[PDB]
């Protein structure tokens, strides 16, 4: 019925405490805000 | 010497708000983290 509610932080996955890595994340565009937007999805229609 | 090395940044932050045409208060909710800054 419901799966392990993960959240993972492609922010700091990705980039962990570098600011030219962050840049270099951010230059490929929103990608780390997909990945986040799509993990919050599977939380909610998990608790739905 | 043995010496254990732990990542920070534990846990993330969560806001908690009611409509905006309701209130500007706010509550803020940090993950599976003990109150310690605060």
């Amino acid at each position: 019925v419901s799966m392990t509610k993960t959240s993972v932080d492609c922010t700091m996955y990705i980039c962990g405490d570098s600011t030219e890595c962050s840049n270099l994340l951010l230059q490929y565009g929103s990608f780390c805000t997909q990945l986040n937007r799509a993990l919050t999805g599977i939380a909610v229609e998990q608790d739905k | 010497e043995i010496l254990d090395i732990t990542p920070c940044s534990f846990g993330g932050v969560s806001v908690i708000t009611p409509g905006t045409n309701t209130s500007n208060q706010v509550a803020v909710l940090y993950q599976d983290v003990n109150c310690t800054e605060v």
